[PDB]
């Protein structure tokens, strides 16, 4: 873009070296897509994920989180809650990263947790669902690229996105780009209320408490530094309810933020003010 | 009673529920947690006896077990609870070091009677317990005590009432717990889970669970015939003098009759 080269003229030396290994055949489909979404309250996001994964077992599942710390915490929790799920985060070996994905690409069933920035560098196989639990990093790349890869050539692959009630301006942005939507109903009886088991684990296990605190903070911190602030706003987030999903009864402390000039005054002209 | 016309109805009602479930719903919405096969399954059809006299002119509130040739609740997602009339730790240790592998999976929570009246007296807790499991057993030494403990939330409906299970020998709790030999326990638990259940109420209609809508119909036809013959000879008084219409009907469809 235009701003890009002005950054080059101020940072680079007069002689650069120009390299293009870009993919100029950007197959940004405009019409052959169908996006799914589920309106879920902030305090039953995980319970819907758990109920989704438990009943849609014996299938292929890929879940996108926003932070590697929340991937780490959800990996340890789901092993205690007894659901065998695969994981892909940055605290692992690079060798373990590849053997996890090669195991997943050749498997029949299974479920994989990774962050959205991990999948951008990775080759998504044929899967039955792509579920965006946390908000996507860049919504343009989610709808176009990840919607088409969820469709996945031949096999019927469906993509859904978790939306809070305070997030429905995404539907207006989806309506502006004219891309079809379907919303799923999810009756309240089929939610597996393991909230009591979850809070007993967090209040008693120390390692899960650290992972919950770091996953909760990284989720809020990624929410604050989001590009499209019209729909992903942290001041429209009830922080008590979002810590309920992580397993907390009291939401741990996090910094959500992270006319008349002087009379008789004149602009500075000299002095080594440091 | 005739078996063939019972079978051809059992074809027709079961085939209807696939047509009803697979039909889309007109407000443009789908269900995340309801597959087409999962709602073709998990929808029980049940036999509705109609009588002339009001059978058992009182509220029996204790189910009777009809041994079914092929069991009812032997799926993979069944949470079961065993309410025991003695130290909970003895049964907790019993179900952990024994109770094969399938029964170890289905045992969700074993709870003492004394621990039940302390932790589940309120009506949150006996509603949370109702929605968490699928079948509730009980020792025969506490079958009478459970109306007060698990009240209207467990005994207004006949879907989930505690099933009577005998767990005695033929008192200080820590010293002794009068129980059967442990293999005789786990064998008897198997009978209680997969048995069709009768519920005597001062009523003319009795609904008996016969199976789900994903079985094959001859399996069902052999199961309903055993339900028919067991219930008349054992439970309803004036065996064939008081007998009347016998309908089979699903939870969202009409009634298919057989007459006696």
């Amino acid at each position: 873009t235009t701003k890009v080269e002005d950054l080059a003229r101020i940072s680079l030396r007069p002689g650069p070296l120009y390299i293009n290994v870009d993919e100029e055949k950007k197959y940004s489909t405009v019409e052959g897509l169908e996006q799914g979404y589920v309106v879920v309250e902030a305090d039953k996001r995980f319970l819907l994920l758990f109920s989704f994964l438990k009943k849609m077992a014996k299938k292929k599942i890929i879940v996108f989180f926003s932070s590697c710390n929340s991937v780490k915490y959800y990996s340890e929790l789901l092993q205690y809650i007894d659901l065998p799920v695969l994981d892909l985060h940055g605290k692992q070996k690079q060798q373990k990263r590849t053997n996890t994905f090669f195991e997943f690409c050749n498997a029949k069933s299974g479920t994989l947790i990774c962050t959205d920035v991990a999948a951008r560098g990775l080759d998504i196989p044929q899967v039955d669902w792509i579920v965006q639990f946390d908000p996507p990093d860049d919504p343009r790349d989610y709808i176009h690229r990840v919607g088409r890869t969820a469709r996945g050539n031949n096999g019927k692959g469906r993509s859904l996105l978790f939306l809070q009630p305070c997030e429905l301006g995404f539907l207006a942005h989806l309506k502006a780009a004219k891309v079809p939507v379907v919303e799923y109903d999810f009756p309240k009886n089929k939610i597996l209320n393991v909230q009591s088991q979850l809070e007993k684990l967090i209040s008693t296990n120390y390692y899960l408490n650290q992972s919950a605190k770091e996953g909760y903070r990284s989720y809020i911190h990624a929410y604050a530094s989001h590009s499209l602030r019209s729909v992903f706003d942290v001041h429209k987030l009830d922080l008590v309810k979002v810590a309920k999903s992580f397993g907390f009864s009291t939401p741990p402390r996090v910094d959500i933020t992270l006319g008349r000039r002087a009379y008789g005054s004149q602009p500075r002209q000299g002095g080594r003010y440091k | 009673v005739d078996p063939d016309q019972t079978l051809k109805a059992c074809k027709a009602l079961l085939a209807h529920i696939k047509k009803a479930a697979a039909a889309p719903r007109p407000d443009g919405k789908q269900n995340l947690l309801a597959d087409e096969e999962s709602t073709v399954a998990e929808t029980p059809i049940w036999l509705t006896l109609t009588t002339k006299k009001h059978i058992h002119d009182s509220h029996r509130l204790q189910p009777g077990k009809i041994i079914l040739p092929h069991p009812l609740n032997t799926s993979e997602e069944i949470s079961v609870c065993l309410i025991t009339a003695d130290p909970q730790r003895f049964y907790k240790n019993a179900v952990a070091d024994e109770f094969p592998e399938d029964l170890r999976a289905k045992i969700g929570r074993v709870i003492d009677i004394s621990h039940l009246k302390a932790k589940f007296k309120a009506y949150e807790a006996q509603r949370k317990l109702f929605s968490e499991h699928d079948v509730f057993l009980a020792d025969t030494r506490i079958i009478n005590r459970l109306p007060k403990a698990l009240g209207k939330t467990f005994y207004k409906t006949t879907t989930k009432r505690p099933i009577p299970v005998v767990l005695m020998a033929q008192r200080d709790p820590l010293e002794n717990a009068n129980a059967r030999p442990i293999p005789e326990i786990v064998a008897e638990i198997r009978k209680a889970i997969g048995a069709a259940l009768v519920h005597l109420s001062p009523s003319t209609n009795t609904a008996i669970k016969v199976g789900y809508a994903n079985w094959e119909p001859e399996k069902l036809a052999a199961n309903i015939e055993t339900v028919i013959r067991e219930l008349v000879e054992r439970f309803v008084p004036q065996k064939w003098q008081n007998v009347r219409n016998f309908y089979v009907k699903g939870p969202e469809t009409a009634a298919l009759p057989i007459y006696q």
